[PDB]
């Protein structure tokens, strides 16, 4: 199953196979950490948790959710280093469409360019390929809502429902069952179906402080980010 | 497979209770291990 | 930073590129994919399955446009394949820039080909993990042409790259001959991806790209279900 | 760029690099070489025909300029090249002072480049001995050799290539002052020496004189079958 | 073994030793803690004194990146005061470049994109150096940030970096630093770090604070001397 | 770093280097070239490998590649290596006439890639070429010629060679049937046939199987033909008729 | 051509059509092809029965061998059990006149 | 001690029979492929009663053929891997210069990959005469060719010139194996003597395949 140098950098195995990428996927689940993203009718949700263990850390700086443009928002799962340089291509990549084409990137020729630069460094047998994913939601025109994954060997399509982390099979084998019944969903159910996945998942049941909400609706484009007050709204109103 | 035929002619003829081995056994036999043979 | 500059596939001491040969079990692993030409186009047909019902099939697409009359498909791994097509998009338009006329299938095969060679002597990469199928309509008469990791390439009628080409191709040379028009070619190949497909083949499992005189398209999966029926 | 050491110290003060390229040198066929006071004789042994291709092509012997050839053992790849980068270096003096190279100079060039080329990066050395033959201005036939290391090296007779020892215990057991007497009598010298050798019964053998004013003349395989007849001749009646 | 010589390889279950090798250099320099105050950031280091012969004030683990800006070290000393140069230079190029003082969630992210940069390649090893930046401003208040070795920043209340870090961050947080000014912290700052490091190990030690806020009109300067000797008039009362 | 280079320059502690022995050792198998001439005319006899039914049989040759206006040349070993080295010495031969305005000597044309392809045996780090390949042409300083490039950079001409599977199998016999300039290119042609006849483990000679390509000087044109497959097969049963008759009246 | 599993359908047929028209070696000579081109196909999944059924037939066509007979025709109805109705119930007449033709009543 | 290399077929093998044959010494001999075993700890105690017997005899030779075979190829009948072999070949190199008084044992061995194995073993105090065999030149072609076809019917057809330049680098086992299968073909036609024909067809048979 293994001959040369194979283990230890990204050329092939006898299998065919080559073993640090799919190494590269089990880094992401050292985090301790799920995120779950859901496609509306008129709108998409990303919703994540996060883990505060101490009283002296401020709890406003452990955001997943990042702004990548006006009307483009990302959630990272992975280890953290990682994961925040690639918001830096992405933030920098946007802005090269605006200048050099016009008008606004759309979301899945932003993830075709993060998919290219990370196929890059499993490519070269020089460079550690980034052990972090990548969620994104947006509004296009004459498309409505749709969501996009990129995985670190460069891999992306474009979901329906999508689960990212340690939790992940668990999470997907829950929406593939939700999904295919075929329910029309409005704004409010799309974030109760997406709350009570990780909810029942990790089996919780918890407070408005440990999750965070991002989401995009055909009213209002922009990338927002709920409160806790507005979080505890909905989260009252999904025990009846 | 020359054997391989040869014997399971008598199968055909056995399992229709004859005590004689019929030439349509054979070409009976022959679609079967040569079925093997495009079976991997 | 900087590169490595070493060639790490080097000849074995029985005289095999084993780099080479890794990548080609690579490219036999993938998903199954057909292509026959047939006296007026070619069909290119490939087999697209989603591991679960959340995926939209309709996001990403296998059968590619390369110009107005040039089409390709392949049979390896995802992200690889992807590099080599935007190479390719470019490369078709050099040759217009210059000579003001669309590039002919041939000579586009001829420097695909030159990147994927000079890809596997330069320092510090591993070669690629796709084989390509390329078609087109040059001066009337149609073509098809295959790629490998290695850098070669050929002239095909018929053939088929993926899981179980060995075959696939037993089976074009029991069904292909020189006259078949192009929807009797699109049955044949229909008819030879479900020798491994799953249970069902619907309009979004599969994916057919065809070329005409009238240039290189793609079906849309309405007359995609039109040709799976009456199928088999 | 591709850096990275080549030719490294050993743990005892050896330079591996450069004496596994000796060991190449050591399987080259037989060049020998030596100097009369008026016509330098130097010639190749083993040919090793095959009677099915071109005998120009094949040759060892090649020259620089009008006054100095060159012979050489080891692989001819590297060879060739040396050659050719000796050739522009001894055209180049002639736009500079602008008398003819002399032989000496030629070898300081051939010798450095192949020094420098032991010490640079992501370069294996060459592997190539050479005998450098001419005779200069005011007439002093003399001639060198190159180790693959770099170290020119004059000498009055001198064989290198496989089987290079014996020959030169050969050569020390028979240089005399009168062996050069005569100019067909220093080329009895030379058959006699290379039929001490790897056998070269007058099919594989190519001398090649140069009589301080022409320059190289080829003997076809007449006067070779001529003087093997005769140097055997001298050996028949003595014992 | 073997997967765990350069930083481009990933063990066979996802992890880069090369980074945690070099985070158990920082558990070899001895403490430096730092909390933020009310209205301020007070820095805090106790210096172990090798020899006799080396001169109060000597090797100083406690630099000055910007006019507003400090940092407080621990880890390999060549290491961290090569990442404070080019922490002073970054915040040049912004100043030339945008013409007003960086901010720290900027700043932050500037250097700890610079120390991630290190942990991709086989050509260069990471850094053996985590510290801390802190500062005030009257449009923004105080902040508090510290980065470790791999590249990862938060903000916190108070933070502890050193030998004894769980040990000293066991009694940051019996304090309570949101409504204290910076001047009862300063008195604080120095009891919680007599506590650790027994006299079995170190025969003698080294005070040394720092200091920022208003009281100190934004800009960044040691204690005086009069403060810090009532701090060490407030030493010998924690035997009770 | 230096931990993944594999060294592929250095030598032996035997003298010799192992990298361009395994790629000499990779030109011994896949396919099968040779050449001959003694009169007007020389001929490439190339024996093709991919007999598979479903192919195109495009592109005017398979092995063979015309070089200039007047040479061409077969090829051998690895055909994506193969490529890069036709299209390189391609544009030396034109380079030369755009320098020159002439045609270009064959032999310097030889030389001119066999210093490319000695480059990569000497420093860069880098994997050779797995290439060896004949050489036809005409000039006006010696006329017909033939020559054989290797892997290691050096060359030759010659007069008859093979780099076969069986090649010193072929070698062995053309030199017990030759004769020097007298061969014209009809017996030169019923000798080509007997040998790949021999060295061929795949018995009676498929006429799809071979590929055949002249150069005959016209007076203005330096005719490259490569003959088609109407001609082959009576070529085949030349020998056939021959062969049967020298045996049963011996 | 490239299918197998038609060939079994029209050599069947000519296997009823020279039986209803009154040719039994003929018959017997079109039913045997079509046993040896059937003993290729991986799936004949109704189509066996449908050969079972008139494997009984021109045996019990010339009536040597009941017994087998009665085998076929066992057969041939277990194939079309819940499947084909119109089939099935023809499929009790050739078992059970067989079987008066056993002479067990 | 005395080693014995050079390229595969120039008779190495063959010197050593005709030691055995002139010497009055007991004579031992073991091929180095079958040193190894399939238990672990067997391989070891092997080498130690080899010169356990070698001693207890007489003045006596031992010939060890074939010693790269210990370290080139892997077998999966040994459990232990390469760390086997290793200690395998610690014990052979205590045999031959350890600290017990040794007495009068000769060592000969063979091989033709001496670039391969352990300097340690081959250092002056185990191994002193270091011998070179080369690849048999033309004129000593001409005389095996004179001893293998010493007694048999030589017609006069044949020219032995001819088949000395065939290939330029043949062994002497390539001359023994075209002169006896030569031979063969005279028995397929029943003659008794061997023409030219017969060594026509026989280096197509020996040499080219
Ligand atoms: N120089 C020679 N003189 C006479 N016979 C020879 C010579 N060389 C080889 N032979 C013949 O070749 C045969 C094999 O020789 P031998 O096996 O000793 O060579 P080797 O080098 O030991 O072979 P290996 O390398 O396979 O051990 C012998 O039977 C011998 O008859
Ligand atoms: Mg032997």
């Amino acid at each position: 199953s293994s001959a040369g140098f194979d283990r230890h950098i990204t050329i092939f195995s006898p299998e065919g196979r080559l073993y640090q990428v799919e190494y590269a996927f089990k880094a992401i689940n050292q985090g301790g950490l799920t995120s779950v993203a859901v496609r509306g009718k008129d709108c998409a949700v990303i919703v994540t948790q996060k883990k505060v263990p101490d009283k002296l850390l401020d709890s406003s700086t452990v955001t997943h959710l990042f702004k990548i443009t006006e009307n483009i928002g990302c959630v990272m799962t992975g280890m953290t280093a990682d994961s925040r340089s690639q918001v830096q291509r992405a933030r920098y990549e946007a802005a090269n469409w605006k200048y050099k084409y016009g008008y606004e990137i759309p979301v899945d020729m932003l993830c075709k360019r993060i998919a290219d630069i990370s196929q890059v460094y499993t490519q070269n047998a020089e460079m550690r390929p980034l052990g972090c994913c990548m969620i994104l939601i947006g509004i296009d025109e004459e498309q409505g809502p749709q969501v996009y994954k990129c995985d670190p060997a460069g891999y992306y399509c474009g979901f329906k429902a999508t689960a990212a982390g340690v939790k992940q099979t668990e999470s997907t084998s829950f929406l593939e069952k939700k999904v295919k019944k075929k329910f029309d969903w409005t704004f409010e159910q799309t974030v109760e179906t997406a709350i009570t996945c990780l909810s029942t998942v990790l089996s919780i049941d918890f407070k408005p402080s440990e999750i965070e909400v991002g989401v995009v609706t055909v009213e209002n484009p922009k990338f927002r980010i709920l409160t806790e007050a507005e979080i505890d709204a909905h989260l009252v109103a999904l025990a009846e | 497979e020359v054997k391989g035929v040869c014997t399971e002619a008598g199968m055909y003829a056995l399992r229709e209770r004859r005590v004689h081995v019929t030439q349509e056994d054979f070409e009976m036999a022959v679609a079967k291990v040569m079925q093997k043979d495009s079976e991997k | 930073e900087r590169g490595y500059s070493f060639s790490l596939t080097t000849f074995s001491p029985s005289g095999k590129l084993v780099q080479i040969e890794y990548a080609l079990a690579a490219v036999a692993g993938g998903a199954p994919s057909v292509g026959i030409k047939a006296a007026n186009g070619v069909v290119l047909a490939t087999e697209k399955k989603q591991k679960s019902i959340l995926y939209d099939e309709r996001s990403v697409h296998k059968v590619e446009p390369i110009t107005k009359h040039i089409g390709l498909v392949y049979s390896g791994m995802g992200p690889d394949y992807r590099v080599l097509v935007h190479r390719a998009r470019k490369l078709a338009q050099q040759y217009y820039l210059v000579y003001q006329e669309p590039i002919p299938t041939a000579q586009l095969v001829q420097r695909v080909a030159s990147v994927m060679q000079e890809y596997t002597q330069s320092g510090g990469v591993r070669p690629f993990g796709v084989s390509l199928l390329i078609c087109g309509w040059n001066e009337g008469r149609p073509y098809l042409f295959q790629s490998d990791p290695s850098g070669a390439y050929f002239a095909w009628k018929a053939t088929a790259m993926g899981k179980n080409y060995v075959n696939g191709k037993t089976f074009l040379e029991k069904r292909y001959n020189e006259d078949l028009e192009l929807e009797d070619a699109i049955h044949t190949a229909i008819l030879t991806l479900k020798e491994s497909f799953e249970g069902q083949m619907t309009e979004d499992n599969i994916e057919v790209g065809i070329c005409n005189e009238a240039g290189f398209r793609r079906l849309t999966p309405t007359e995609v279900k039109d040709y799976l029926a009456a199928i088999a | 760029s591709y850096d990275r050491a080549i030719t490294v110290f050993s743990p005892d003060g050896h330079l591996f690099q450069v004496e596994y390229a000796q060991e190449a040198v050591k399987k080259g066929s037989t060049a020998v070489g030596v100097r009369g006071r008026d016509i330098v004789v130097l010639g190749v042994e083993k040919k090793s025909v095959a009677k099915l291709q071109d005998e120009r092509t094949v040759r060892k012997i090649c020259a620089l300029d009008d006054n100095v050839c060159m012979a050489f053992a080891g692989l001819t790849a590297d060879a060739r090249i040396v050659i050719n980068r000796a050739r522009v270096e001894c055209q180049s003096h002639r736009l500079t002072v602008e008398d003819p190279v002399t032989v000496e100079y030629i070898t300081r060039y051939i010798a450095s480049l192949k020094q420098r080329y032991t010490q640079s990066n992501g370069r294996r050395p060459f592997g190539i001995s050479a005998l450098i033959v001419g005779f200069d201005f005011d007439g002093t036939p003399r001639l060198y050799q190159t180790d693959p290391s770099g170290t020119y090296h004059a000498w009055k007779a001198n064989a290198i290539g496989r089987g290079a020892k014996s020959v030169r215990e050969f050569l020390e057991k028979n240089y005399t002052d009168e062996a050069i007497e005569t100019d067909d009598l220093t080329i009895k010298l030379v058959i006699k020496a290379l039929l001490e050798v790897v056998q070269s019964g007058g099919k594989n053998i190519e001398l090649a004189v140069m009589r301080r004013d022409q320059s190289l003349k080829i003997l076809n395989p007449e006067e070779i079958e001529k003087y093997v007849a005769e140097i055997e001749k001298e050996k028949e009646e003595n014992e | 073994t073997g997967y765990d010589l350069s930083a481009s390889t990933f063990s066979p279950d996802g992890r880069v030793f090369q980074v945690e090798y070099a985070m158990k250099a920082v558990e070899n320099s001895s403490t430096a803690i730092g909390i933020r105050c009310k209205d301020g950031v007070v820095f805090g280091v106790e210096k172990l004194v090798l020899s006799k012969l080396y001169e109060e004030g000597s090797n100083k683990r406690l630099f000055n990146v910007d006019r507003h800006v400090g940092m407080a070290v621990a880890g390999l000393l060549a290491d961290a005061r090569s990442l404070a140069d080019i922490a002073r230079e970054e915040a040049s190029n912004f100043r030339s470049n945008f013409g007003y003082n960086i901010p720290l969630k900027h700043l932050a992210d500037r250097v700890a994109m610079y120390v991630h940069a290190y942990t991709l390649y086989s050509a260069v090893r990471p850094f053996g150096c985590s510290f801390m930046l802190g500062s005030y401003s009257v449009n923004d208040g105080a902040q508090l940030y510290m980065i470790d070795p791999s590249g990862v920043s938060y903000g916190y209340w108070g933070c502890a970096i050193g030998k004894a870090r769980q040990a000293a961050k066991t009694e940051i947080e019996k304090l309570q630093m949101k409504e204290m000014t910076c001047r009862d912290i300063v008195k604080e700052v120095a009891k919680i770090i007599y506590i650790v490091h027994d006299e079995v190990k170190d025969k003698a030690f080294e005070l040394e604070l720092s200091w920022v806020g208003e009281l100190t009109n934004g800009r960044h300067e040691i204690v005086p001397k009069d403060i810090r000797e009532e701090a060490e008039k407030y030493a010998k009362e924690s035997l009770k | 770093s230096r931990r993944y280079d594999s060294r592929t320059t250095i030598f032996s502690p035997e003298g010799r280097l192992y990298q361009v022995e395994y790629a000499m050792e990779a030109i011994g198998h896949a396919g099968t070239c040779l050449g001959i001439l003694a009169n007007d005319g020389v001929l490439l006899a190339a024996e093709r490998r991919n007999i598979h039914k479903l192919l195109d049989e495009v592109f005017f040759s398979e092995k063979i590649y015309k070089l200039n206006e007047d040479m061409a040349c077969s090829v051998a070993g690895i055909t994506s290596d193969a490529n890069v080295l036709t299209n390189e010495l391609r544009l030396i031969a034109q380079r030369y006439l755009l320098q020159y305005q002439e045609p270009i000597p064959c032999e310097q044309l030889v030389t001119a890639l066999c210093d490319i392809k000695q480059a990569y045996t000497q420093f860069g780090g880098k994997r050779p070429f797995g290439v060896s390949l004949l050489y036809i042409g005409w000039d006006k300083h010696y006329g017909f010629q033939l020559y054989q490039s290797d892997p290691s950079g050096n060359y030759g001409g010659w007069k008859a060679t093979c780099i076969g599977n069986n090649s010193a199998a072929a070698v062995s016999m053309l030199k017990q049937d030759y004769k020097e300039g007298e061969m014209t290119l009809k017996s030169a042609l019923a000798l080509a046939i007997k040998v790949l006849n021999k060295t061929m483990d795949v018995s009676k000679l498929s006429a799809e199987k071979v590929e055949i390509a002249t150069l005959t000087r016209e007076n203005g044109k330096t005719v490259i033909r490569v003959l088609k497959q109407k001609e082959v097969e009576q070529l085949i049963k030349k020998h056939e008729e021959e062969e049967a008759k020298a045996e049963r009246e011996k | 051509m490239d299918d197998k599993a038609l060939l079994v359908e029209v050599q069947l047929l000519e296997s009823k059509t020279y039986h209803a028209l009154s040719n039994l070696p003929k018959a017997r000579a079109a039913l045997t092809s079509a046993r040896t081109t059937a003993n290729a196909i991986y799936c004949p999944p109704k189509l066996q029965a449908t050969l079972d059924m008139q494997s009984g037939i021109i045996h019990a066509a010339e009536e040597k061998d009941w017994k087998t007979a009665y085998s076929y025709f066992y057969e041939a109805f277990e194939g079309y059990d819940s499947i084909d109705s119109p089939k099935a119930i023809t499929s009790l007449k050739y078992m059970l006149l067989c079987k008066i033709m056993l002479n067990t009543p | 001690g005395v080693i014995l290399y050079g390229p595969p077929g120039t008779g190495k093998t063959l010197l050593a029979k005709a030691v055995a044959n002139q010497t009055s010494a007991t004579f031992l001999r073991v091929v180095g492929s079958e040193l190894i075993q399939k238990y672990l700890g067997d391989g070891p105690k092997l080498v130690r009663e080899l010169f356990r017997v070698a001693e207890e005899h007489a003045p006596s030779i031992v010939f060890i053929d074939e010693i790269d075979a210990i370290g080139t190829k892997r077998y999966d009948s040994n459990s232990g891997g390469e760390r086997e072999i290793q200690r395998t070949m610690l014990e052979l190199l205590n045999q031959l210069d350890g600290f017990d008084s040794r007495g009068d044992v000769k060592v000969i061995m063979a091989t033709n990959r001496i670039e391969t194995l352990d300097p340690a073993l081959i250092r002056p105090g185990r191994i002193d005469r270091k011998i070179e065999f080369p690849l048999p030149d033309e004129k000593t072609k001409k005389r095996i060719f004179q001893i293998h076809t010493s007694r048999m019917t030589l017609a006069d057809d044949v020219t032995l010139d001819d088949l000395i330049m065939a290939k330029d680098d043949l062994s002497g086992a390539d001359i023994k194996a075209i002169c006896t299968e030569a031979g063969l073909m005279a028995l397929r036609e029943r003659r008794m003597k061997v023409t030219n024909e017969d060594f026509k067809k026989s280096k197509e048979n020996v040499l080219y395949k």
